């Protein structure tokens, strides 16, 4: 499980860039991939999506018409084209790989990124810019402008923590669901429009930035982000 | 009098058409044609055969534009289930491993599609001719007269299929004969041999006469009372010809007859 | 020449103290019970995708996965709620013969012909379901197995034998022996301390799995036995038999309670499994046909006639909202 | 010979007791065997 | 409903699709099982369970070898069954005799067909020849058995041997025809250790079965 990008550099207004990633170390050809987006001031954005099988692909309200997204399998590889580049493109672009069925986690693994230079929608909350605080318990919270139950008993919240220097990590998926890997120390609840998350026992390791996800509709909407200071 | 071929007909397309749902256990690819030959002969037998009753009792008219061209669909499309049958049975008794390989749902669809296609070409323009000409549809009275149409259509109809179903019964009879050569084995050879040629033979019979007839009351003129004449009596032939082929291709297998038994 | 009559004298002795204890019948204390009547049940979901007769079948803890095996030599997962499918697992081996499910949802078992049980991951970081380790040993055929825990499963085999295996090293820790025939069928109790099987000699034995001990033997039957049932609470069997009949044993009373059977049945058994309650009782038939029993009164409650062959496979949810049917036809069927 | 020796030391009891146990088994459980509209997920 | 679901009924509909490629080649290969006594010359006839291979006119053909009261239920799919026999010692052809009947009136097999293979002919010809040991000494009814008027025998054999090779044949074959009311035939063969034509003789008859078959299929028999 290994995943490079590559591609980058300063451009022109009005110019053109065409981004490349690697997979390694898994059946590249049954997941799912998305490209994210994260700009110096403003978190987290979603930009494409493309299926396993080529079969579907959405792309952001800000990017259609201007971006293209392709897959090739037998080199496990992936494209990004980009044209008509402005201003307010300059951020640092993530690759994640997801994979959907019953029980399945579809946001278990980030990249590393690259970085490039240029010269309806629910909106989830969040309002607290640090929490200043080891030993102690930690209690952060979000907020969405529609219910995020659905029919089917299901909820789809995300929770993602961003280390200084590091890649966001999966930490709870649909709210109760502890990822492969993290310690018991993480927990979280709610029910409707309140979210909760619950950290028994902080570390040297638990500083971080924290972020809310909603996977109902797309496009996918990400919150500003609460950053925990030790 | 002569309505029991009709109500007969009737109960033997319908006997046909449910001996293959509720018995189940029917291969598709060779049971399901068999449907749709006998719902053509059932709408033979609905939208033909009572109205030429009437004409009979009157001896008159009241129609015919329309249903000149019913019976000519209809009967085209029978003779196109014959013919693709018989089609089928050479294919699947020579070369035996292939037809084994390719039977499926998308070669019964297809044949039908095919069928039924090309039955609808000749009926289309009976009634836009006759609409735009009374004269070529009344004589003197419903019958049809052009000879743009009795010498070109009835070729295709029925003189083609005759030379596929000759050429193809030869061909199925040498085969039949040679595999023999090399106990039940051969014993079951010689039946089959038999059935193909009472089918055919009964093909022949019942169809021959009456395009004979036609083209001679076409292209001989000859005394045109005594064609007419010959040709009222020949017509019906070619309609009692529409409840056998639903029977002669169904009771030689013991689950018909079983089913057939137990049903009626 | 002389131990032969010691033998026939245990034996004797045996038969005379099974004979002290039947002072009563099931047929004569359920008088006062009531029928359970007529009990109607409907196709729900139609799974398709196999091409072969299917012949194992096992359900989840969830109540929502399902195993099954065919001869095409494939592995299928289903979500039985919108018959999705979630894995294909190809099979080294075409003639499978059995499949089991772990408890924890990890790991998946079968075997067959081939003398050898592998067992499949399920959760793997790199997303592809890959072979753990095949069990070898046995010299006959594979009739049945299943999961004690992840590192512990119970095998039977036509060589006459039972084993307990260590799947952490694939070793074998006690093997069982004292059948004179092919073992068909296996069945765990709930307390994971005993397990019953089922052999072409017409017997049945209860097994110790500490200590490898035989404790019990049962007969009856005229013919092989292909399935084996067990009771909910721990204390009864459930066996069927290519001659037509079931038959209801107890491990306290030693011996046998109630006969299933019927004048207009003249075909085999191929499978018995029970409800959450234990009222009703289920079996598979070679008539095409799957039959429904009350076991209190040995009545038929109802049948499910929506296959075209023999009805290979049977099981039922752990929350009991659900019956799965398998059939040589090669499709599946959930019933409620 | 030892293993009809072994299987004659076992302590049986009535056959009427064991099947009173297992009706009362059956009687206990009734209500929540779900085969014996909202609810059913199929 | 929710996108993850669409994802999923994605993922079912590309698996259904695998699921449908593989079987169009499964279905191109034909079948066979191959049964037998010790000493028969099982594994010379072609050349837990044992395979083999071998394809004659563009046709693949796939033989089992297990290796019978349970077992044999998971062969009622195959096209046809071989059985091999040895012809040259007497003192064992009741246990063959009754292996054959034992195999031809079982419940499952009722609709396959069987291809008869008599084994090792040139020791049966040596021993009827050097007369050391007669067949009346086991077979009472052969020394009232006449060589019949129809026989086709070999050019250059003695008429001592097709006697008993027709013997032999008549023995197995009676079994055959008292019952199966023509559901499956039976197809006897000579054979020895050192033919090849074998392999033809697969073919043919496996043609035959198919052609049968369709015959049955359009209700011609
Ligand atoms: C309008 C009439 C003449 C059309 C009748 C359709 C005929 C041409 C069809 C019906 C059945 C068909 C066959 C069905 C099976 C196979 C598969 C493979 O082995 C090659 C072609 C072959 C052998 C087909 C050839 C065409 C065929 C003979
Ligand atoms: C005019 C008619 C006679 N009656 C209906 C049947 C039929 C079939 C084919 C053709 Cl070419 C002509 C005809």
């Amino acid at each position: 499980v290994q995943l490079v990008e590559s591609g980058g550099g300063l451009v022109q207004p009005g110019g053109s860039r065409k981004l490349s990633c690697s997979a390694s170390g898994f059946a590249f050809s049954s997941f799912g991939m998305h490209w994210v987006r994260q700009a110096p001031e403003k978190g987290l954005e979603w930009v494409a999506y493309i299926s396993s099988g080529s079969g579907t692909i959405y792309y952001a309200d800000t990017v259609k018409g201007r971006f293209t997204i392709s897959r090739d399998d037998p080199k496990n590889t992936l494209f990004l084209q980009m044209t008509s580049l402005r201003s307010e493109d300059t951020a640092m672009y993530y690759c994640v790989r997801s994979i959907y069925y019953y029980g399945s986690s579809p946001f278990d693994f980030w990249g590393q990124g690259t970085t490039l230079t240029v010269s309806s929608d629910i909106v989830m909350t969040q309002a607290t810019s640090s929490v200043p605080v080891p030993g102690e318990s930690v209690s952060i919270s979000c907020r969405s402008s529609k219910s995020l139950l659905h029919s089917n008993g299901n909820t789809y919240l995300y929770w993602f923590l961003q280390r200084p220097g590091q890649s966001p990590q999966l930490l709870i998926y649909r709210m109760s669901n502890l990822a492969s890997g993290v310690p018991d120390r993480f927990s979280g609840s709610g029910s409707g429009t309140a979210f909760t998350l619950t950290i028994s026992r902080l570390e040297a390791e638990d500083v971080g930035v924290y972020y809310c996800m909603q996977h109902l509709e797309y496009p996918l909407t990400f919150g500003a982000g609460t950053k925990l200071e030790l | 009098s002569i309505v029991i071929i009709i109500i007969m007909t009737i109960g033997g397309n319908i006997l046909v058409i449910m001996a293959v749902s509720m018995e189940k256990k029917l291969h598709n690819a060779t049971n399901y044609f068999l449907m749709s030959l006998a719902i053509a002969d059932m709408l033979v037998g609905l939208l033909v055969m009572p109205l030429s009753l009437l004409a009979i009792l009157y001896d008159y008219v009241w129609l015919c534009p329309v249903w000149i061209s019913l019976d000519v669909l209809f009967s085209t499309a029978s003779i196109m289930h014959l013919c693709a049958i018989s089609l089928d049975r050479y294919v699947a008794v020579r070369s035996p491993v292939e037809h084994s390989r390719f039977n499926s749902r998308t070669k019964a669809i297809m044949k039908i599609a095919i069928v039924w296609a090309i039955s609808i070409g000749v009926s289309v323009p009976i009634p836009v001719i006759g609409l735009r000409d009374e004269e070529k549809v009344f004589v003197n009275t419903c019958v049809l007269n052009d000879p743009n149409f009795v010498l070109i259509g009835s070729f295709v109809a029925f003189f083609i299929p005759l030379t596929i179903m000759v050429i193809t019964y030869c061909l199925t009879i040498y085969v039949l004969r040679r595999q023999a050569l090399m106990m039940q084995a051969i014993n079951n050879e010689r039946k089959a041999s038999k059935v193909l040629g009472i089918v055919f033979f009964v093909f022949l019979i019942m169809w021959c006469p009456f395009f004979i007839t036609n083209i001679l009351s076409v292209l001989c003129e000859c005394n045109q009372k005594l064609m007419e004449k010959l040709l009222n009596v020949f017509v019906w032939i070619g309609y009692v010809c529409s409840g056998i082929n639903p029977l002669v291709y169904t009771l030689f297998n013991k689950i018909y007859r079983r089913a057939f038994s137990n049903y009626l | 020449d002389q131990l032969r009559q010691e033998a026939e004298q245990l034996k004797n002795q045996i038969r005379d103290a099974r004979k002290a204890c039947a002072d009563a019948t099931l047929s004569q204390i359920t008088n006062n019970i009531d029928p359970v009547g007529r009990i109607q049940m409907r196709t729900r979901r139609t799974l398709r995708g196999h091409l072969a007769k299917i012949y194992a079948m096992h359900w989840g803890t969830d109540s929502r996965l399902l195993v099954s095996a065919s001869q095409d030599g494939k592995l299928i997962i289903w979500d039985s709620y919108t018959t999705n499918k979630v894995h294909a697992i190809p099979l080294r081996s075409s003639w499978v013969m059995t499949c089991a499910y772990a408890p924890s949802g990890n790991y998946v078992a079968c075997g067959g012909l081939d003398n050898i049980c592998s067992i499949y991951n399920l959760k793997t970081r790199e997303g592809n379901v890959r072979v753990s380790r095949e069990l070898a040993g046995h010299t006959g055929y594979l009739s049945c197995c299943r999961f004690l825990d992840d590192n512990q499963i119970v095998t039977s085999s036509g060589d006459t034998t039972c084993a307990l295996w260590d799947i952490e090293t694939g070793q074998q820790t006690t093997t069982f022996t004292g059948h004179t025939g092919d073992v068909m069928s296996l069945s765990l109790a709930p307390d994971t301390r005993l397990f019953v099987s089922g052999a072409c000699d017409a017997s049945a034995k209860l097994w110790d799995v500490r200590e490898g001990m035989c404790r019990q033997t049962f007969t009856g039957h005229e013919s092989d036995i292909n399935a084996i049932c067990f009771f909910p609470n721990g204390n009864a069997f459930a066996t069927g038999s290519d001659d037509a009949t079931c038959r209801l044993f107890d491990l306290r009373a030693d011996q046998e309670l109630m006969t299933y059977s019927h004048d207009n049945i003249i075909c085999g058994i191929t499978s018995v499994s029970f409800s959450k309650s234990g009222r009703l009782l289920l079996a598979g038939y070679d008539d095409f046909n799957c039959n429904v029993w009350d076991a209190l009164k040995a009545d038929r409650a109802g049948v499910l006639a929506g296959h075209d062959n023999r009805v290979s496979c049977l099981g039922v949810t752990d929350d009991g909202m659900a019956v799965a049917t398998g059939s040589w036809d090669s499709f599946l069927k959930i019933w409620n | 010979v030892e293993q009809l020796k072994m299987e004659a030391n076992i302590d049986r009891i009535k056959v009427s007791k064991a099947a009173a146990d297992l009706m009362a088994y059956c009687e206990a459980h009734a209500k929540e065997d779900p085969l014996l509209a909202s609810e059913n997920p199929f | 409903v929710s996108a993850e679901d669409k994802a999923a009924a994605e993922r079912s509909k590309m698996i259904d699709k695998n699921l449908r490629e593989d079987g169009e080649k499964a279905r191109r290969t034909l079948r066979l099982l191959l049964l037998g006594a010790d000493n028969s010359g099982k594994s010379t006839i072609v050349k837990g369970i044992f395979e083999t291979k071998f394809q004659v006119d563009k046709v693949n053909f796939h033989m089992f070898d297990v290796g019978r009261r349970k077992w044999i239920q998971c062969f009622n799919d195959v096209t046809a069954i071989i059985f091999v026999v040895d012809s040259s010692d007497y003192n064992r052809l009741q246990e063959a005799l009754n292996d054959f009947k034992s195999i031809w009136n079982n419940r499952w097999l009722r609709t396959i067909s069987v291809i008869l293979f008599l084994n090792k002919q040139d020791l049966l010809a040596e021993k009827v020849l050097a007369g050391k040991s007669k067949i009346e000494d086991y077979f009472p009814e052969f020394a009232r058995y006449t060589t019949p008027e129809d026989a086709t025998p070999e050019p250059g054999e003695d008429p001592r041997v097709t006697r008993a090779k027709y013997f032999i044949r008549k023995e197995f074959v009676d079994i055959s025809t008292a019952s199966g009311d023509g559901r499956h035939i039976c197809y006897p063969h000579f054979t020895c250790a050192v033919d090849t034509e074998n392999a033809r003789r697969i073919f043919n008859d496996c043609k035959d079965i198919i052609l049968q078959m369709n015959l049955r299929e359009y209700n011609l028999v």
